[PDB]
């Protein structure tokens, strides 16, 4: 310990502040010149951020704190310069002069007067001087003042601009990663009124930098994936003009303001569609922005590009509508027939091979329900132009044999044979349509609504399925003619045929298998307005569901189209609109949780989760509302699909340990559909945790719950090595797990993963995380599998063709005007980069590099080389124009 | 445990805020999906009850068996400790994987069914041939060479520490490194500083101890040696004095020079096999570079050939300054007279003269070393 | 209380542990028991007094006083070569020094009954170092080319590669001009000590110490017998 | 601003990960147990079902049967020999003699036949896995690639052009030349391309300690080889497995010669390997025995020489395609400076020539960097050069 000798700072700043009450009165020169020699020496001796152990900042306040407490308040005649020498010296060490109750008394030194132009002694220093002190201001002082005292005195008025020049002081000194420290100031400052600080920093951000918008930009989109409802409401509309005013990157506008479409205002992204139709620059980014407006996240847009300039750029709309959809056809017409796919692969039933020699002999399984699964030897393999001529004979000779819903099934498989088609899908039905059969005609014409899905051209606004519907006095002519029109027009918001399908609800006909899927058909059309649909559902719900206490034909079908009619908003008005609408006995208050959480698909509002588990957790429920708790766990299946790769880990760490092992009914019977709505992504954290409850058949329960989780477990697309865990389970499934109720189900499980080698992107996360409907077409099946009385009769309308929004599979696409370039691509693991050094290292899977139409995969991001510069849209979106530029010799 | 590998950010980013609050989403939502288990069906504890149900399946007489084959439908032929093998079945708590032919397993006492697997206490030979700690000081101990230090850092250290320079170049490091010169020139002494420098697993073998007395035990020792070398990770294998396999004949080896030859065939495979080799660097040293097989010295098996010349006199004085650093040198001595004492003295000669001179001081209990200690020290060391 | 490499009592019905069986052997106590070296002392040294002082400087000092070499900043010696004709006191000297400084006098001979306590095959010689670092203040001794390669294989480990100290080697042989030049590297060997045949003075005292256990007759004139 | 507030919200939720994952049960780091959720198949049913009804059924070996009766003669590991009987679950057809069978401990009767012993050191030398070496990487010896590939895979991939012409294709080939010439690397393209069992054999792995021990490994090799339909057996460095027979005075080097003669007998005569193709690769062929060198065992005889000029230039284009270079360099000048050079030497010129660019501060090498590689690799290492007493193969 070497003390003494060089003690000038523990002596003369120990003497002259002690002689400062002895030199304030009756000594006018020593009051100000020793305060000047105290000010500039504490300034210059604390500007450097290498000597943080200053010789005054932790040394003078052993007596200079009590001297300051009798120096600034107890003087009472403070003039105009001695406050500039006093409050500029006494305000610097005060976050470390005081201990942790500084937060109520930052103001007894500073709010006397802010001395002049405070950044003058905060130019070189980064954060020791007054930026940590300013975080202490905006942490506590502006929170207590601006809790209900926003429009106020000096505590807000100068604090706006003091929160302006310090926020520019973050982008003034070094341009390090302390740039992203500024939305901490803009955020913790006025958390709910975020617009008043983003107006103070938006134009300063416009004059900030043109390269320092991108890490702050993704910094703001991450924050804008979810928040509290007002924070996500305000910070997302403040997110929008940053690539518009400062930057002109301007091509990620549509897919990243689908974020900002539903919660804020449905006309706001229509004004941003106007902002798409203003920047009329050219052809490339103009093409690529409106590529996604048809069949990548939304539809219902094809009446807004018929202005007075219809030559090619406003004649883009038909090419958006069907010709790049014909490029989605051209994928499988030209680019999948050359890679692997033959006309009849057929060999997954051939992959069911060696059970005749696995343990003796075979030729034993002769179950009649096996041919329901042998319908998909035709059906599931024939996606992506699997057209068959005299190879549909497994549906032809079974089409005329038995199984009336199998006559609906083999005739309904033809739409899965001809998918995304308008060219001949009406012609391939007509050779098997004419049979004078209620079940063949309604399944085949139900497949007519499947073929034109996404086309929405002139196929049948009131042409074919209206002619199918007007025949009705009976079975599926009445039923399977409203499903395909909602399926094909699921992307449309046309009101007229919605009012053609409104008397289907208002008929009050006793065909309840039709009246339940009527709500599932009209719910797929609109997600916003038209309260008359909701009135039409609830009036028949009162006329029918009230005077009965019976099965889930009502519960699985009628409020689900109301959830689809009020999907996607966190405003918590629709829960008041629909929860107080069906005030009733609790079996009609089954619909309390439908519209409440169906509006809450992707957000973070965990206060919804505590009111999603804490009202009805167990209560031991002696056979009263087990279905209402199955639906209460069904609405725990969102908050789970669109948060994107974040917090999904212990989604699986305990989703075997919460209900499926030692619940009562909700997990042993229902809650493995949390894995059936969560993902198809594919990872062993659930993929090796589910056969510990699936290979455990546990036959003491109603074992078709576990067999209901069998095919659903096999719900996962992007085909993998799961033929072990499913073909072994079907190998024991020959002897045990009786084929009298499961022969459709095990090969339904096996044939589901590898439908076709491709087209496996149905999982509601596009670009990075945006939705793309994907829920209106997927939800009523996982709601529909109440695990009974629909594996044989009623649910064969849904179990075939429920989800049909398959936006194909890959992103390897050139789309130059000639279509002569192939690519320069390099597929990798999902993005690592947030912020680091210079060109931030993007990701780490450099070993793969492609140039052609090849596969997508689950966690992949794809970049390039060759100085092509990929200048189109810069984030994601799978149809880059791919122009090139070579100003780099 | 391997929950989320996104640990990039390195500032106050909101991604870091929202991602850790979304781990708080998977943990708050699903800690409320942890509460309900023993609330609804207690029925056991499941922390020890099912565990003691396994432990009541398996008996306390746990016989230790050995695998030799696997049939997939949880039964296989396992070897007893006697030798009389059985055809027992395999349980469900056996985690069907850590099962290789030759693995130590746990069987029943009654029906000898495959209860468990056993962690292997390895073999002592790995601990024998494996260097544990850093031997000595750094490259600053060496002095005077300064050229091939860049060569050994070039071929070994720089590929390890900087995996960027070869990738911006589109190139791979050179494979084999060989060291040759007069004896006592610091050939092993460089590998000492390498074993200081690296963080990779380091193995060292003398070329004399390759040879054996039984037939094929040499090449088998080679095969398990490179097995041990590969089965870890990034590794450095050092071979000292590999001429001794070809120079000296011993009567312990039953096979003649055409057993040494076949050992050289096996090693000649193990340098450049068709197999995927891995991250195993090879550093070799000898003094009779002219004697051994040039088929092993070809580029592809050894890429870098490094000669060590004799120390020049200006480097000699540096080596004197090294080995006389921390000693109480009396000012009687003149090192320049000690330089030209031998015209071709090695670096070991300097250190030997220094240590023996210290021995001459400790014969007389002094603290400093005088000139006559060196005068009779060069007579003792050099002239005999 | 359960030690590795220890016997136990066991019950037979359930194979429950009963009681710890006392002890058995070290794998080195049996080894030197098989070898049976003639234990010696200073009190049976016949006239080798300067050689005693030479061997104390190499062996005795870096046990009792290792800091004394860090007072000079030099490394401690490791290897001893004893040479001269047979029958000159090499074995009793090397046994004696370890006996007085309390080290594990472990000679190696390359036999095969020694083999079973070192290992099952012991493909190297280096597996002895397991027992050697377990008896860490130890001294390895060697007789008069398998010894010559063996010593090099030891010295290559204890060149800086073995970190455990207090392990030193002694080779005893004759005719130094026919051994290895790599063993004649000047930095390799730390000290070589010659043992001459005894003169008339040193033939007398071995008769003196050796004459102790005999029942004599008064008046012998041992000087004439030594002459 | 929320500097500690992001840190403690990080750490309490990363800790609360452990605070509930200990409540799940993955803990109690075992001595060979399963994870505690994994095993629940054998929880209540198979605990008393795969244990209590189930036997041990100790496996045995059949000596022979007899006529008119089952009356089997069994054999076990150490114990005595019994007259045993079938079960009712199996036919007496595949209870053929010299066969392992599972046998109960009390009645001592046969339950199920077993596959024979493979001696798993012979199992380990099946490759199970393929390298990535393409025939494009073996450029410079294209006619040798064709003359080899017409023998290796063309009857295997097309067994109709030879049968319908009426010829039986050859089964044997040796590959020989100087070291580093691309023989082993050339075989890596074969193990890349092919599809059947690729069982590799290195000649220094068969040298055993006992007498005749290695010859039985040849036997088990060809026994598991004849079980398969088609197989490719690779031989490397066959000078270790045999040169010739030269024995004079005291018997020296006898043991390897018996394994070599066993390999001869397993190659020709007495209902041959059938569909088993062999492929040798050696360094010096002059040492080899002529009865081994007889066609019918070693039909194709591929030499690997040095390239003339253009194969060398192609090798420059192989190893120099994927490295940052000056654009306007020429490789033909480099090939004129290497009259006698192997492809590994050319690769060392390239890989050193990039290190010259790594020497000072350059991202792409130059022509003079190549010239700095040529004089060092070619002319400064020219003391060793490894070739000239192997051109004559001595
Ligand atoms: N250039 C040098 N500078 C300083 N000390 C050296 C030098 N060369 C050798 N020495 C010393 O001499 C001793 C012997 O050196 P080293 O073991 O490297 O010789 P070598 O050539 O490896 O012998 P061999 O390879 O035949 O065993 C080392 O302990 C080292 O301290
Ligand atoms: N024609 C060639 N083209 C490119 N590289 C070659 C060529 N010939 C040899 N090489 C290089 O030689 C190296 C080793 O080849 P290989 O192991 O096949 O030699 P070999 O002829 O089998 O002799 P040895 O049996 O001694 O190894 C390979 O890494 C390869 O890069
Ligand atoms: N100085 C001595 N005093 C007494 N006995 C000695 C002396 N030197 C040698 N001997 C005798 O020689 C024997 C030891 O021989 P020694 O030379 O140590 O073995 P080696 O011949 O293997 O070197 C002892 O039994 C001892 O009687
Ligand atoms: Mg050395
Ligand atoms: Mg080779």
């Amino acid at each position: 310990m070497e003390e003494g000798g060089r003690d000038k700072a523990p002596v003369q700043p120990q003497q002259s502040p002690a002689a400062a009450p002895g030199g304030t009165d009756e000594k006018p020169s020593g009051k100000e010149r020793r305060d000047a020699g105290d000010k500039d020496k504490e300034q210059e001796l604390s500007e450097e951020d290498k000597q943080l152990q200053d010789e005054l900042e932790m040394l003078v306040e052993r007596l200079g704190e009590k001297d300051t407490s009798l120096y600034r308040p107890a003087l009472e005649e403070l003039r105009r310069q001695i406050r500039s020498s006093t409050t500029s010296m006494t305000s610097v060490p005060k976050p470390l002069k005081f201990l942790r109750p500084h937060y109520g008394k930052l103001k007894e030194i500073y709010e006397n007067m802010a001395p002049g132009e405070n950044k003058r002694f905060a130019a070189d220093i980064i954060s020791v001087l007054a930026m940590t002190m300013s975080g202490e201001r905006e942490c506590l002082k502006y929170r207590l003042v601006g809790s209900q005292e926003e429009l106020a005195s000096w505590g807000h008025e100068y604090v706006r601009h003091l929160a302006g020049e310090v926020a520019k002081e973050w982008q003034e000194l070094d341009d390090a990663e302390k740039v992203q420290r500024e939305p901490l100031l803009t955020l913790v400052k006025e958390i709910v009124p975020y617009n008043m600080a983003h107006n103070a920093e938006h134009e300063a951000c416009d004059l900030l930098m043109e390269i320092e918008q991108v890490d702050m930009l993704e910094k703001d989109i991450d924050e804008n994936a979810y928040a509290k409802v007002c924070l996500y409401l305000t910070s997302c509309v403040n997110y929008v003009p940053e690539p518009e005013n400062s930057a002109l990157l301007r091509c990620a506008l549509g897919v990243f303001r689908k974020f900002s479409r539903f919660p804020e205002a449905l006309r706001l992204a229509l004004m941003l569609n106007d902002m798409e139709l203003v920047e009329d620059i050219f052809t490339s980014c103009k093409d690529v922005v409106v590529q996604k407006q048809m069949a990548f996240m939304l539809g219902r847009h094809g009446v807004f590009l018929e202005l007075s300039e219809d030559v090619e750029e406003y004649e883009d709309l038909t090419e958006i509508m069907s010709n790049v959809q014909l490029n989605s056809n051209f994928l499988a017409l030209a680019r999948e027939l050359d890679i692997m796919e033959p006309k009849v692969p057929d060999d997954i039933y051939k992959t069911h091979l060696e059970n005749n020699r696995f343990g003796g002999s075979g030729s034993q399984v002769d179950s009649a329900r096996m041919n329901l699964a042998s319908s998909f030897v035709n059906g599931f393999v024939n996606a992506a132009f699997g057209q068959d001529k005299l190879l549909t004979d497994d549906g032809n000779k079974w089409l005329y044999k038995n199984k009336d819903h199998g006559m609906l099934s083999a005739a309904a498989s033809l739409g899965m044979i001809l998918l995304w088609d308008v060219d001949g899908g009406l012609t391939q039905i007509d050779k098997y349509l004419y049979s004078s059969e209620d079940y063949i005609k309604s399944g085949a014409l139900l497949a007519c609504g499947i073929v034109n899905s996404g086309v929405r051209n002139e196929c049948d606004p009131a042409l074919a399925l209206l002619s199918d519907y007007v025949l009705h006095n009976s079975n599926t002519m009445r039923l399977g003619s409203i499903f395909g029109l909602g399926l094909a027009y699921a992307g449309s918001n046309r009101e007229d045929v919605l009012t053609l399908l409104l008397p289907v609800m208002g008929d009050s006909k006793s065909s309840m298998e039709v009246a339940g899927v009527t709500a599932l058909a009209c719910g797929m059309i609109a997600v916003g307005s038209c309260n008359g649909d909701v009135t039409s559902t609830i009036l028949q719900t009162i006329m029918e569901k009230s005077e009965t206490e019976l099965k889930d034909t009502y519960a699985r079908w009628l409020p689900l189209g109301l959830g689809l009619n009020h999907l996607g908003k966190g405003e918590a008005i629709e829960a008041i609109l629909a929860a107080l609408e069906v005030v009733s006995e609790p079996f009609r208050s089954f619909a309390n949780t439908l519209v409440d959480v169906c509006a809450y698909a992707g957000s973070g509002n965990v206060l919804k989760v505590q009111q999603l588990l804490h009202i009805c957790s167990e209560h031991f429920d002696s056979k009263e509302k087990e279905e209402d708790k199955d639906k209460k766990e069904k609405k725990d299946k969102d908050k789970k699909e669109a948060p994107a790769d974040m917090g999904a880990h212990q989604g699986v760490a305990v989703l075997g340990i919460a209900l499926i092992a030692m619940g009562e009914e909700i997990g042993a019977e229902m809650a493995l559909r949390t894995f059936g709505h969560l993902l198809r992504y594919g990872e062993p954290t659930l993929r090796r945790a589910v056969p510990l409850a699936l290979a455990l058949i546990s036959v003491s329960n109603p074992r078709l719950n576990i067999l209901d989780t069998l095919s659903k477990f096999s719900h996962d697309a992007d085909p993998e090595v799961s033929y072990n865990s499913i073909f072994a389970m079907g190998m024991v499934g020959s002897g045990t797990n009786n084929a009298r109720l499961a022969a459709m189900l095990r090969q339904l499980a096996q044939y589901h993963a590898k439908d076709p080698n491709n087209l496996f992107m149905v999982r509601l996360a596009q670009g990075l995380t945006h939705l793309g409907k994907g829920t209106l077409t997927l939800c009523p099946y996982h709601s529909d599998r109440q695990l009974m009385s629909q594996v044989a009769v009623a649910g064969l309308l849904t179990v075939l063709v429920s989800f049909l929004d398959v936006r194909n599979i890959i992103l390897g696409k050139s789309h130059y005007v000639l279509y002569g370039l192939v690519a320069a691509m390099q597929p990798r693991m999902l993005v690592t980069f947030d912020e680091e050094l210079r060109p931030l290292p993007v990701s780490v899977r450099v070993g793969q590099a492609v140039d052609v139409v090849g596969q997508a995969g689950k966690p992949k991001t794809i970049t390039g080389f060759q100085t092509h510069t990929t200048p189109v849209l810069l984030a994601h979106g799978e149809r880059a124009e791919l122009a090139t530029e070579e100003f780099l010799p | 445990a391997s929950k989320l590998p996104l640990v990039t950010p390195h500032t106050q980013c909101r991604l870091k805020l929202l991602k850790l609050e979304r781990i708080k989403d998977y943990l708050l939502m699903e800690e409320e999906f942890i509460r309900n288990q023993e609330q609804m069906k207690p029925l056991e504890e499941k922390q020890e009850e099912e565990r003691s149900k396994v432990d009541d399946l398996r008996g306390t007489p746990m016989s230790v068996g050995t695998l030799e084959e696997i049939i997939d439908d949880n039964h296989a032929i396992v070897s007893t400790s006697v030798g009389s093998e059985h055809y027992v079945s395999i349980l469900s708590f056996v985690d069907k994987d850590l099962l290789e032919p030759g693995c130590s397993v746990l069987l029943n006492h009654k029906v000898h069914a495959v209860i468990g697997v056993l962690m292997d206490d390895t073999d002592p030979l790995v601990t024998v041939m494996k260097v544990e700690k850093a031997p000595q000081e750094t490259y600053a101990d060496i002095g005077g060479l300064d050229n091939q230090i860049q060569e050994i850092k070039e071929s070994v250290e720089l590929p390890l520490t900087h995996p960027e320079y070869y990738e911006e170049m589109g190139i791979k490091p050179p494979k084999g490194v060989i060291l040759y010169g007069p004896p006592g020139t610091g050939k092993t002494l460089l590998a000492k500083a390498v074993a200081n420098q690296t963080s990779a697993t380091f193995l060292r073998v003398v070329g004399s101890e390759l040879i054996q007395k039984y037939l094929g035990d040499g090449p088998k020792l080679v095969r398990e040696l490179f097995r041990v070398a590969e089965e870890h990770a990034p590794s450095i294998v050092f071979i000292d004095e590999i001429d001794a396999i070809g120079t000296k004949r011993y009567d312990s080896n039953s096979g003649g020079e055409r057993e040494i030859q076949r050992t050289m065939l096996e090693l000649l495979n193990q340098l450049d096999g068709f197999d995927s080799r891995g991250d195993v660097k090879v550093i070799m040293a000898t003094n009779r570079i002219e004697t051994l097989d040039p088929a092993l010295i070809r580029p592809g098996r050894i890429d870098r050939k490094i000669e060590f010349p004799l120390p020049d006199e200006k480097t000699k004085k540096r080596i004197f300054q090294i080995h006389t650093s921390r000693m109480t040198l009396a000012d009687d001595v003149t090192l320049d007279d000690l330089i030209m004492a031998k015209d071709d003295l090695s670096g070991a000669d300097i250190k030997a003269i220094c240590t023996e001179a210290g021995l001459m001081a400790l014969r007389e209990r002094r603290m400093k070393v005088t000139n006559e200690d060196f005068k009779k020290s060069k007579e003792n060391v050099l002239y005999k | 209380d359960v030690t590795p490499n220890c016997r136990v009592a066991l019950r037979n019905d359930s194979y429950t542990l009963h009681k710890i069986l006392p002890n058995k052997v070290d794998p080195l106590v049996s080894l030197m028991m098989v070898e049976k070296v003639p234990d010696s002392t200073y009190e049976m040294i016949g006239g080798l007094d300067k050689q005693i002082k030479e061997i104390k400087e190499v062996i005795e000092l870096p046990v009792k006083h290792p800091e004394l070499f860090e007072a000079l900043g030099i490394a401690q010696p490791k290897g001893v070569l004893l040479y001269g004709p047979p029958g000159t006191g090499k074995t009793l000297l090397a046994r004696a020094v370890a006996h007085h400084t309390d080290c594990t006098f472990i000679r190696v001979s390359g036999s095969e009954l020694v083999q079973k306590f070192i290992g099952e095959g012991a493909r190297m010689v280096r597996e002895l170092f397991v027992m050697a670092r377990e008896h860490a203040p130890s001294i390895i001794f060697m007789d008069e080319s398998e010894v010559q390669r063996t010593m090099l294989e030891l010295l290559n480990q204890l060149d800086g590669f073995e970190a455990t100290k207090n392990i030193k080697v002694i080779m005893a042989t004759n005719r130094i001009d026919i051994l290895d030049s790599a063993l004649l590297r000047p930095g390799r060997i730390d000290r070589k000590i010659e043992f001459p045949p005894p003169n008339e003075e040193a033939r007398l005292d071995i008769l003196k110490i050796h004459s102790r256990k005999m029942n004599l007759t008064r008046g012998i004139n041992l000087r004439k017998i030594a002459e | 601003t929320y500097s500690r507030q992001i840190k403690q919200v990080e750490d309490d939720i990363q800790q609360l990960l452990k605070k509930i994952n200990e409540l799940t049960g993955i803990k109690e780091s075992d001595t060979g147990l399963a994870p505690p959720a994994l095993w629940d198949l054998a929880a209540d049913k198979q605990t008393l079902q795969s244990e209590q009804p189930l036997q041990v059924a100790r496996c045995t070996k059949i000596i022979n049967a007899d006529s008119e009766d089952p009356k089997y003669i069994i054999n076990v590991k150490q114990f005595a020999k019994f007259v045993v009987d079938l079960s009712d679950q199996v036919a007496p057809t595949d209870i053929e003699e010299g066969m392992r069978v599972g046998v109960d401990r009390n009645k001592y009767q046969i339950h199920i036949p077993l596959p024979p012993k493979i001696d798993p050191t012979v199992t380990m030398m099946q490759v199970e896995e393929k390298p990535d070496v393409t025939y494009s990487d073996v450029g410079g010896c294209k006619e040798q690639i064709e003359k080899l590939r017409e023998v290796v895979e063309t009857p295997l991939l097309h067994p109709e052009r030879f049968v319908n012409l009426g010829i039986e294709p050859p089964k044997g080939v040796l590959l020989f030349g100087p070291p580093g010439t691309g023989k082993t690397l050339c075989a890596r393209a074969v193990a890349n391309r092919t599809d059947a069992c690729f069982i590799r054999v290195i000649g220094s792995e068969l040298v055993q300690k006992y007498v005749g021990e290695g010859a039985r490994m040849v036997r088990e090799l060809f026994e598991m080889a004849r079980t398969k339909k088609a197989c490719l057996i690779f031989f490397d460095e066959i000078d270790a497995i045999g040169g010739a027979r030269f024995d004079d005075g005291a018997g020296g080097d006898n043991e390897v010669q018996r394994t070599m003669l066993e390999l001869i007998n397993q190659l020709d005569g007495f209902d041959p390997r059938g569909n088993i193709k062999v492929l040798m690769a050696t360094n010096r062929p002059d040492t080899l025995d002529p009865a081994l060198m007889r066609p019918g065992r070693l039909d194709r005889k591929i030499e690997f020489s040095l390239p003339d000029l253009e194969g060398r230039t192609h090798i420059f284009k192989i190893h120099a395609r994927s490295m940052s270079v000056e654009r306007d360099i020429r490789f033909e000048l480099l090939a004129r400076l290497c009259p006698n050079s192997t492809g590994a030497e050319i690769r060392s010129v390239c890989t050193e020539a990039g290190m010259f660019a790594i020497r000072a501060r350059r991202k792409i090498a130059t022509e003079k960097d190549f010239l700095e590689a040529v004089n060092k690799v070619i002319k400064s290492y020219a003391k060793f050069s490894a070739t000239p007493r192997y051109m004559t193969y001595n």
